[PDB]
């Protein structure tokens, strides 16, 4: 229940400064802000920073609580795939302080973030399935990943040659008409992909001529030129009568 | 200007003159699906904070926004009808509910035809379930009214897009406005002398 | 070895197997054929790479000559199958050494040129090159007129 969790988080906002010292609240409040907002899909890198700020407050607390705490933050590095904070965290003394079993399995999970590599990703997906169960939201984490990795693999095969047949290139992605080809059509709507397909002969042809410096810089000024005359129409009509 | 002045959202909070703010969310979301463009549409709700939690409480409204970005047309005949039910039962929307229907269609048909240069209505019947004679006269009365100019073939099951509207028509507005306007300064130039 | 590199063109690939197939019997020194064609697993990798060298050296000069070609004409020129042509067109295109547009429905394929969006280049190449030679006529034509009139 997300609205109930926000109401529970809202009650923690006024309770943080209510008593004298939290003693630890805002550290957990920022962690709770990195959960509900993570389900709200507000922002990734900032929510990942809340797991980093909470990890700084996790120093000298119950180890069974800190051994499952790295399950959330290191899998968050898997969701983002571009946190840019990788080298900062994992190279520090605080992230490497845990030598235990489960965290060593998370050490290669944090390495799997630097891995990507679909063929490797589909493999470690089964090896890390034990850590997949502790994922708070299993759908949102791996769906955006695999959907982002889709077009990451799509831009690789379409790049070398301009036009591509859609029957052979879809055999690598295992299907054509159901979803994939509709996802490539959505990339045209998002401008990430420039090209057009052919349903009859099954060939995707990429063609682009984006720049036009003659039409755009002209018509915009002519429309502005109308505003120059319309504003002068007040001078014209008033001086005559 | 509607969706522009509705950007205040929770900044006005709830007042005796603002009634239920959740109803104001339904008022700003119905104007946002048209005037706010698809790149800006997903930009406001996703990146938005205070406006995101109020739409999440409504499962029907939130599902429509995610489906609009998902482009699936199977739920559009369902979800939009539920929205149209609210459009019928709300005041001041009685004269305005006739154009709103097809305006979200061309908004969905805009990105639709942009996908493929050659499209078949049999593929449209898939998501429409099943558009055959319905979209025939539908798209016919669209192009006739100047909404999303396109060439859709009959019994050959072919749609043609084009339309390259950034070349010829963009030069026409020059002389179009340059006719009646310049004619006004003509008579105005005939005032001198007398 | 150098004849294939200079002026390129084509050759019968079996004739290359005739010259480099006798180098195993050549010698005196058999060491060049040992480290290359003597290893079974290493040589076959270099044999298929030898196929990649002869096909890529042709694609480079063909990129200069295209314009356009038909897919069926490429197989008889490369002396291999149409399926092997798509394989040799697949590994070379990801190396982005030659830009190409591959249309397999009609068989027409072409190496570059990218749709020819330019206009002024056709006006600049035509006018400058040709007309400067047309105006250079009068320069040395009256000069050749002086050369011939100083004698006859």
């Amino acid at each position: 229940n997300l609205p109930k969790a926000r109401a529970a988080l809202t009650s923690a906002r006024t309770t943080a400064n209510a008593i004298y010292c939290p003693p630890k609240l805002q550290a957990t409040l920022d962690m709770q802000s990195g959960i509900i907002h993570a389900a709200e899909e507000k922002d990734w890198k900032t929510a990942y920073s809340y797991f980093y700020e909470a990890f700084e407050g996790y120093d000298s607390i119950d180890s069974p609580k800190a051994i499952t705490s790295l399950k959330y933050m290191l899998l968050c590095k898997i969701m983002l795939n571009t946190p840019e904070d990788v080298q900062a965290l994992v190279s520090g003394k605080l992230a490497l302080r845990y030598a235990g079993r489960q965290t060593e399995a998370l050490k290669c999970v944090a390495q799997a973030s630097k891995n990507r590599s679909l063929a490797d990703f589909e493999k470690a997906l089964t090896d890390y399935r034990a850590e997949l169960r502790d994922d708070p939201i299993i759908s949102t984490h791996l769906a955006k990943l695999y959907d982002n990795l889709l077009e990451q693999n799509l831009i690789r095969v379409i790049e070398p040659f301009s036009r591509v047949q859609i029957e052979h290139i879809s055999s690598l992605i295992k299907l054509s008409k159901a979803d994939v080809e509709r996802k490539l059509s959505q990339m045209i709507l998002d401008k990430k992909f420039h090209g057009i397909l052919d349903q009859g002969e099954g060939v995707l042809i990429i063609f682009d001529e984006p720049p036009v410096d003659k039409t755009y810089e002209a018509a915009l000024e002519t429309i502005q030129n109308m505003s120059k005359v319309v504003d002068s129409l007040y001078n014209k009509a008033k001086k005559l009568t | 200007q509607a969706a522009e002045l509705f950007l205040d959202t929770v900044s006005t909070f709830t007042s005796y003159e603002l009634m239920d703010y959740k109803t104001f969310v339904t008022y700003t979301v119905y104007v946002s699906m048209i005037a706010l463009e698809r790149p800006d549409l997903r930009e406001k709700v996703i990146k938005g904070a205070e406006i995101l939690e109020v739409l999440h409480s409504l499962p029907a409204v939130r599902q429509y926004l995610f489906s609009l970005y998902e482009c699936r047309y199977s739920v559009f005949f369902q979800s939009l009808a539920v929205v149209e039910q609210e459009m019928k039962k709300d005041w001041l929307f009685a004269p305005h509910y006739r154009y709103y229907v097809r305006e979200m269609r061309i908004h969905a048909y805009s990105q639709l035809l942009e996908s493929y240069r050659s499209l078949t209505l049999g593929y449209m019947a898939e998501a429409f379930g099943v558009g055959v004679e319905f979209i025939d006269q539908e798209l016919s009365r669209f192009i006739a009214a100047g909404r999303l100019h396109c060439k859709i073939d009959k019994v050959n099951e072919i749609v043609e897009t084009n339309r390259p509207d950034s070349k010829n028509w963009q030069y026409q507005e020059t002389i179009k406005k340059g006719d009646l306007l310049l004619n006004r300064v003509q008579k105005l130039s005939r005032v001198i002398n007398m | 070895l150098l004849k294939l590199f200079t002026t390129m063109e084509l050759m019968r690939w079996s004739t290359l197997v005739e010259d480099y197939g006798m180098e195993l019997r050549k010698g005196s020194l058999e060491s060049p054929a040992t480290d290359v064609f003597g290893s079974t697993e290493e040589g076959e990798k270099r044999w298929k790479d030898l196929k990649n060298r002869v096909v890529e050296h042709n694609i480079r000069i063909m990129a200069k000559y295209y314009t356009r070609i038909t897919m069926k004409r490429m197989a008889q020129l490369l002396d291999l199958s149409v399926d092997e042509s798509e394989a040799f067109l697949s590994n070379l295109v990801v190396n982005k050494t030659i830009f190409a547009k591959v249309d397999r429905l009609a068989g027409i394929i072409n190496f570059q040129r990218p749709k020819d969006p330019n206009n002024l280049l056709n006006d600049w190449s035509q006018k400058l090159n040709s007309l400067m030679s047309l105006v250079n006529k009068t320069t040395h034509l009256i000069a050749k007129e002086e050369m011939i009139h100083n004698l006859q």
